[PDB]
């Protein structure tokens, strides 16, 4: 938690700043609405978190004992989801791209990008906001009874989207170690392989702690809390990790 | 270019009358287009406007949300379509084309016409100084008229516009933004003026400039008009 | 803030943005190739098999629009102009194999100076190539009553027309500067045989799958 | 033959060649008046005021 | 042989030329326009960013009421700007994508515009009818077409890459004057503004002044090295000065027939595209192929400013006919208003 301000001092210089040269001096793709949202996810995501360390070091120093309100983690929530919902459809269209080209040069919807955007934000955001009702965390006092059937669902959803981009990935990868001819092949193969375990390494690990491993590990306060600081240090992590590889390796 | 109006005639109050106005021969598409009426022995009174690609919609503040206009870009066919005529509704409607670029000369070509008979505190009100005047063919005609508030506008461009109505014709165009010419019309005419006060300065009157003369102001909605000036011999 | 003329100009302009959009939108959907190449090439015959100043042909074959600008006509300075045509998609250069020993210095020789030029140009340092070899069966009643070696003296081979059609192929790809970025793509083909639209079509959905990356940021 | 035209090139070089050459300080003094006279009126040189400007 | 001593009598001829151009020579502009204090640092900002174009941007000619401007690009679209609103008054698409020069006419009634289909259309924008229709449509060339700029309402010279400026009259459509005498490939035109002589230059890095009404080569002037690319000329009449591809802009003289100052700089290895002049004439404006424009101070050759706004080769570049703005466009397709 100690490490955790200083790699949101990256974190939030690299998100926005993506913020400021997509919205305003560059001209977007389908591919820069994906990076804009996704940027946008963690720029919210990584907002939450720096509150939150910082309400936690100002109970540890300056012993205010200020409390944030629960409203916040039901957005943080959806800020998290809706982050790693967009690396599964940038590797998603990847995959379309090279699959099916003259569809992707041709016959390309102009607003597909926008349209499975805002309706992947909207299913992030139903799934955190029906958390946030059947959590305890809005509408005020929540039951801890009907929480582990909505924590299973969203588990089940980040099962998903593990599946969808090591799939859409798989058949990217055999689809071009098939048949390639222009290609620069060792950039491209690395990247996607890259993208894979940020995916397994440092999205999905607070996901996973958070709503199944919690409930169904039942060891109770002290590995809780130890397995809590590192799983968010690391989906920390694989936000800056965002910012650093979508948009510049690239651009 | 011609602009031939359909429709008209006589109808009972409270009836509808859907009065069309057919484009042929030009770029219908991309002109803002009017209508604009008159009262059978009155000046001209403005109806609504509809921009080009339907994209921007104002109404007479005497009749809006009554008045329903519609615009067909494959057929260049104009509509308004009329609900509940009332007993102001006996007037000469006109089918009005602008463009509004820059350079560009709004209100200039004018439609055929139609007649059909039945049975406001912060627009700017134009004011003629007469309504006939007696003079000559051969020398120099003055026609001024008011306006209530400064039509200057901070770029510069002055809108008052000044129209023809030759007896039994329709409206032509003579100068459009205080000082600015139509083509299609002679070199001998001329207006010039400050804020609220201005001329339109005839040379060389022959037998063609008998006929009402209109002055629009065209800084807002409504496009309000003067009485006009009857010229004759 | 400002009048109703100069609201209906800012309405003027934006349906013209509108039209704007859209025509670039269209237009950056079909494939433009630039056809080079001599002129007795038989690029005549390529174009009645696909289907002054500069000339245009425009064909469609499995949902793709193709754009070919024939630009032999334009008999002046290529530099201008050829820096004009950056950005296309590929270059069909057509090479007859039949010049090899007829008269113009030898037609080859002047056909490799071309290919030399366009492949180590600045403007073509992405474009693949898709290169024609043209009139096969007059190389075959050329082959089997001259020998290559007029055209190329350094050349000791087995004389047939494949191993001297492979080798003055391979003379056509070593003319790069660079062979990782360019890919050149090659091709024989005779005015009777018929299915030659399909090796383009191989080509540029090569070079639609590297720029279909390349929209994707990868 | 390209006797023909490289005659017309001589005969162009010819008629080309006699015309009346001004002094360079005279012409350079003609651009130093016309770069002195037309100063005021250069609305890149002085920066004018921006309610008179039209660009903002 | 009778050619070889035609061309040594050739030979002895530009000798003639050249050394009663040298005796006439006596002092470089620079050694008496030391008396005169520069400019110094200006800056022009953008003030207007005018959007719409998508692929590269060729040629750009400003109106003669200072306002409005037109553009050519490579996507087939000409359009007519109103560059202080930044509204477009009209966008034309053309016949052929690949144009290569556009200009405004006088009168403000027209647009010309030319490229690699060897003609230059004529475009009538004052119509009755409301679209922009095609005039007449001036074919007569064998090469692409660099610039054409019109004189009056009915005639326009046209350079052209095929060695070939050509008058015409734009009734008939039939060139009545031609120009021949460029060994290679024609660039660029510029007018005088009693409109009785141009100038242009070629790849034979070779700038003639021709005579519009009779129809011969005046003057030549060959002072570069290589492809001169764009001219302008001096408001005063008496001078105009161009621009080439080894990076080096020319201050040449109608009347002094010779060079007057060099406009080139050693951290420019890239060749211009355009040139244009301020209204006193004392800002030359050139553009590069660096991605910027450099102000030059005309009498003086100081680098007093660079309108880097670019992402990409600056291509055309024109000041208004008031002097009060600059516009300058580019292969990254955003005309800028500069001021
Ligand atoms: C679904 C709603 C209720 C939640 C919206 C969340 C808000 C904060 C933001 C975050 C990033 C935003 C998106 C950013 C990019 C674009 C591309 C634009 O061309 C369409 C809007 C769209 C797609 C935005 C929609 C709203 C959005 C998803």
């Amino acid at each position: 938690v100690f490490l955790i301000l200083f790699i949101a001092l990256v974190g939030l210089v690299g998100n926005g700043f993506v913020l400021w040269l997509l919205g305003f001096r560059m001209r977007r793709n389908a591919f820069s609405v994906y990076v804009l949202s996704l940027a946008g996810a963690d720029f919210l995501f990584l907002c939450f978190q720096i509150i939150n360390c910082l309400v936690y070091l100002s109970n540890f120093f300056c012993s205010i004992s200020i409390n944030f309100p629960s409203f916040f983690t039901t957005v943080m929530t959806c800020a998290y989801l809706a982050g790693l919902s967009m690396l599964s459809t940038v590797s998603t269209e990847r995959c379309l791209s090279v699959l099916w080209p003259i569809w992707y040069r041709c016959r390309r919807p102009r607003h597909l990008s926008a349209v499975v955007c805002v309706l992947l934000w909207a299913l992030s955001l139903l799934l955190s906001i029906l958390e946030g009702k059947f959590c305890g965390f809005l509408f005020s006092d929540g039951d801890s009874g009907w929480c582990q059937t909505f924590d299973f669902i969203t588990a089940a959803w980040l099962i998903f989207l593990f599946m969808v981009l090591c799939g859409s990935s798989l058949a990217l990868l055999v689809r071009i170690l098939c048949g390639s001819r222009g290609l620069p092949l060792t950039r491209l193969y690395l990247t996607i392989l890259l993208t894979v375990l940020v995916f397994l390494l440092c999205g999905l690990p607070f996901g996973i702690q958070w709503f199944l491993i919690l409930w169904i590990w039942k060891d109770s306060d002290v590995l809780f809390c130890h397995i809590h600081p590192v799983s968010v240090v690391l989906s920390s992590l694989n936000s800056s990790a965002n910012p650093i590889i979508y948009f510049f390796v690239g651009s | 270019v011609q602009l031939v109006e359909s429709g008209g005639g006589l109808v009972q109050p409270g009836g509808s009358r859907k009065l069309s106005c057919s484009a042929s021969g030009f770029a219908f598409s991309s002109f803002g287009m009017h209508w604009v009426r008159q009262a059978p022995e009155k000046g001209l009174e403005w109806v609504a406007y509809i921009s080009s690609g339907s994209g921007t919609i104002y109404y007479a503040d005497t009749v809006k949300g009554r008045f329903t206009i519609s615009r067909d870009d494959p057929k260049n066919t104009l509509f308004l379509q009329m609900t509940s005529l009332r007993s102001e509704d006996t007037a000469m409607y006109y089918c009005v084309r602008s463009i509004y670029y820059y350079g560009s000369s709004p209100f200039d070509f004018w439609g055929q016409g139609t007649t059909l008979t039945v049975s406001g505190s912060a627009d700017i009100v134009m004011t003629q100084a007469t309504s006939s005047v007696p003079v000559t063919p051969g020398e120099s005609v003055s026609i001024s008229c008011r306006s209530s508030k400064s039509l200057l506008h901070s770029n510069g461009n002055t809108y008052l516009y000044w129209f023809l109505q030759r007896p039994g014709q329709s409206p032509q165009l003579l100068i459009y933004r205080m000082s600015n010419l139509a083509s299609g019309v002679p070199d001998r005419f001329s207006g010039s003026g400050s804020g609220t006060a201005f001329t339109l300065t005839i040379s060389r009157l022959e037998a063609e400039d008998v006929g009402v003369y209109y002055c629009m102001q065209h800084l807002e909605y409504p496009l309000t008009f003067g009485a006009g000036t009857k010229l004759e011999l | 803030t400002l009048s109703a003329e100069d609201k209906a100009a800012v309405e003027r302009s934006k349906m013209i943005d509108r039209n704007l959009r859209e025509d670039g939108e269209k237009a950056a959907r079909e494939v433009k190739l630039l056809l080079l190449g001599a002129g007795e090439s038989g690029k005549s015959t390529i174009v009645k098999q696909m289907k002054t100043g500069i000339v245009e042909t425009h064909f469609t074959f499995k949902d793709l629009h193709f754009k070919m600008f024939d630009v032999g006509g334009q008999r002046s300075e290529r530099k201008k102009w050829i820096h004009c045509f950056e950005g296309v998609t590929a270059i069909i250069f057509c090479v007859a194999l039949s010049d090899y020993d007829l008269v113009l210095m030898n037609r080859m020789h002047e056909s490799m100076k071309l290919f030399d030029s366009i492949c180590n140009n600045k403007w073509f340092t992405d474009t693949s190539i898709i290169l024609f070899l043209n009139k096969k069966d007059l190389f075959e009643e050329k082959i089997k009553k001259s020998p290559l070696t007029i055209c190329y003296p350094e050349y000791a081979g087995s004389n047939t027309y494949e191993e001297a059609a492979a080798y003055i192929q391979c003379q056509f790809e070593d003319l790069n500067k660079r062979k990782d970025t360019k890919e050149i793509y090659t091709h024989f083909t005779c005015a009777t045989d018929t299915k030659n639209v399909q090796f383009v079509f191989d080509a540029v959905t090569d070079v639609i799958i590297k720029n279909n990356l390349k929209d994707c940021g990868l | 033959a390209s006797i023909a035209q490289a005659r017309k090139l001589v005969e162009q070089l010819k008629m080309e060649a006699n015309i009346d050459r001004i002094k360079v300080s005279k012409a350079a003094a003609d651009l130093m008046a016309y770069c002195e006279a037309h100063a005021k009126e250069d609305p890149l040189l002085t920066p004018v005021p921006a309610s008179e400007n039209p660009f903002r | 042989s009778e050619l070889d001593q035609l061309r040594q009598e050739a030979e002895q001829l530009k000798n003639q030329i050249r050394d009663a151009r040298k005796a006439c020579a006596d002092a470089t502009l620079s050694q008496i326009t030391n008396n005169i204090d520069p400019v110094g640092r200006i800056q022009m900002r953008t003030r207007r960013t005018l959007r719409g174009h998508l692929a590269k941007i060729y040629a750009m000619h400003w109106g003669t009421d200072s306002r409005l401007l037109v553009s050519a690009s490579q996507d087939g679209k000409l359009i007519i700007w109103d560059s202080y609103t930044t509204n477009k008054v009209h966008a034309i698409p053309l016949r052929s994508s690949w144009v290569m020069t556009c200009a405004y006419a006088p009168s403000g009634n027209y647009v010309a515009c030319g490229g690699l289909d060897n003609i230059c259309s004529i475009y009538n924008l004052k119509t009755r009818e409301g679209n922009v229709r095609v005039s007449r449509e001036l074919a007569g060339h064998t090469g692409y077409l660099s610039c054409c700029r019109f004189l009056d309402d009915n005639q326009i010279v046209t350079s052209s890459g095929d060695t070939t400026c050509a008058l015409w009259d734009i009734e008939t459509g039939q060139q009545t004057t031609t120009f021949t005498g460029h060994t290679g490939d024609v660039m660029s035109l510029s007018l005088a503004p009693d409109t009785r002589l141009f100038v242009s230059g070629a790849c034979d890095a070779s700038a003639k002044l021709w005579d519009v009404r009779e129809g011969m080569c005046r003057q030549t002037f060959t002072g570069h090295e290589s492809d001169i690319n764009a001219i302008c000329f001096f408001p005063n009449g008496n001078a105009f000065a161009t621009g080439s591809d080894d990076a080096t802009c020319r201050l040449f003289d109608l009347r002094a027939d010779q060079e007057l100052m060099t406009y080139s700089h050693d951290n420019i290895i890239c060749g211009i595209t355009s040139v244009s002049f301020s209204k006193s004439g004392r800002l030359l404006l050139a553009g590069y192929d660096d991605f910027n424009c450099n102000v030059w101070d005309a009498l003086k050759a100081d680098r007093a400013g660079v309108l880097a706004g670019h992402d990409n080769r600056v291509s055309c570049l024109g000041v208004t006919d008031d002097g009060m703005a600059v516009a300058t466009g580019s292969w990254d397709s955003f005309l800028k208003i500069w001021n």
